[PDB]
């Protein structure tokens, strides 16, 4: 269970992958499990779930620039493997389930 | 009026006249469908804008506080001057003020089509002022256009930031790699926004097609106003070229050339699941989505030239497209989307061949 950055040039010293924790914290913060840092995000920015009966729920917080799969979001919404997720300006993620 | 004493209470009762004279301007000529958008019967304003807009619009309009104030005509309390200001403008006269100078070329969203285009629509008209003021227009009126883009590899998938160039002098979109990597005449471009597809809210499509083989390119700006004057300078691009090219040939007959929209999209079997683009009498099929070049393709001529689309099996349902040669045979999940995609088949069959479509078909 990981996000796979679509932006990370393969040829480059790029990080392309973030494994998923079953309560993952997105944002700038130091205190987030996937700490992004970059126009349009916050330090509290977006919350992952893994439920106990493996279903991928993401939580954006308020007033945060999030997209899934090209459309906005503003409230809880499941996720399927191969979804796409836009934080901030230009952090493009990609959805590995298992 | 008043209560007797020293409550003195107010009393307003049931009249909502307001409302009343509001909804009365619907009626009149020009008011008939959004302003935005095209859709019918709008039932809310802005009352600053003086325009009548579906709902979908009118939550556009919420984001642009400082030019637009939206009221509901039936469910919000107006004021007098307020309604006076819907009295002595609306639809019409927002079209004379705000579409005053809107190129022929510039693309005019319906209901439909994405967020995006929507939203950047209702922008460029009201909150730039874009075609009152044609010096806004330039970034798609020049002919020429250079800026960095967020391609997909073509491979790899990755989305990466490359040079582009549309010259309308050399007649060609252009991008560089990391001399160009790729020019592409602008007679065999197509470009069409696709934001669930390519999983972004401003991914454009562009294809080009050459020697019968369809290049799918994807690519997306972080600025959402870039993107469209992008899109609408290819479509500049484009119309400039089929001027030249089709000389003689009324401005009406080659807007709508433009560029092209799919009329459906989606999986289905045909049994191992693919997914299905229907490009005009085109199907092609993929493994994935963003796929660079189609699996395969089938061809749908007309009902003279042999062909038919057929329901049922000879996934639940069933289509069966009969060509001169051979049977092409698709399974549907549902039958909404059985319906859609037989729709869009019987499009093609219903139409006669052009020479062009019998040079693709013998291809095929
Ligand atoms: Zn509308």
């Amino acid at each position: 269970c990981f996000l796979v950055n679509l932006n990370a040039d393969p040829a480059l010293n790029e990080l392309l992958v973030y494994y998923l924790k079953e309560h993952t914290l997105i944002g700038s913060a130091n205190s987030q499990d996937i700490q992004l840092c970059g126009m349009g995000i916050l330090p509290e920015h977006c919350i992952i779930d893994i439920t106990s009966e493996g279903q991928v729920m993401l939580t954006p917080q308020k007033n945060t620039r999030t997209f899934v799969n090209g459309s906005s979001v503003s409230s809880p919404i499941q996720l399927h493997h191969g979804d796409r997720i836009l934080w901030g300006n230009n952090h493009f993620f990609r959805l590995n389930l298992p | 009026h008043h209560s007797s004493g020293r409550e003195n209470l107010y009393f307003q009762g049931m009249a909502k006249e307001r409302r009343r004279a509001v909804l009365e301007l619907l009626q009149r000529p020009g008011n008939a469908r959004c302003a935005d958008c095209g859709a019918p019967d709008p039932d809310w304003a802005s009352y600053t804008l003086g325009v009548f807009i579906c709902l979908s619009c009118s939550g556009i309009h919420r984001n642009i506080p400082q030019v637009s104030k939206v009221k509901s005509v039936r469910l919000d309390a107006w004021e007098e001057a307020q309604v006076e200001f819907m009295a002595s403008h609306g639809n019409d006269a927002a079209r004379a003020r705000f579409e005053s100078k809107v190129p022929s070329f510039y693309y005019r969203p319906t209901p439909s089509d994405c967020q995006l285009l929507r939203e950047q629509w209702i922008r460029a008209k009201y909150e730039r002022q874009e075609f009152i003021y044609p010096e806004k227009q330039e970034p798609y009126s020049a002919g020429y256009r250079e800026g960095f883009l967020w391609k997909r590899g073509r491979d790899n998938g990755q989305f990466l930031s490359r040079k582009f160039v549309l010259t309308e002098r050399e007649g060609a979109l252009k991008y560089f790699n990391r001399e160009p990597k790729a020019v592409m005449k602008i007679e065999h471009l197509n470009a069409t926004f696709q934001p669930a597809k390519i999983g972004h809210p401003h991914g454009l499509q562009v294809t080009y097609l050459k020697d019968n083989s369809t290049r799918n390119i994807f690519i997306y700006h972080e600025d959402g106003k870039e993107i469209v004057d992008w899109f609408n300078a290819l479509r500049a691009a484009r119309f400039h070229y089929l001027q030249v090219a089709f000389p003689g040939a009324s401005d009406a007959d080659l807007v709508p050339k433009l560029s092209r929209n799919y009329l459906k999209e989606g999986y289905m079997e045909k049994f191992r699941k693919r997914w299905f683009t229907m490009d005009d009498r085109r199907l092609m099929y993929f493994k994935d989505p963003l796929d660079a070049f189609a699996r395969g393709e089938v061809f749908i001529g007309s009902k003279e030239s042999g062909y038919t689309v057929l329901h049922g099996f000879p996934w639940p349902h069933g289509i069966t497209i009969v060509t001169p040669d051979r049977k092409f045979l698709f399974a549907c999940e549902t039958e909404s989307d059985q319906r859609e995609w037989v729709a869009a088949f019987q499009k093609a069959v219903d139409r006669p061949m052009l020479p062009q479509e019998y040079a693709v078909e013998a291809h095929f």
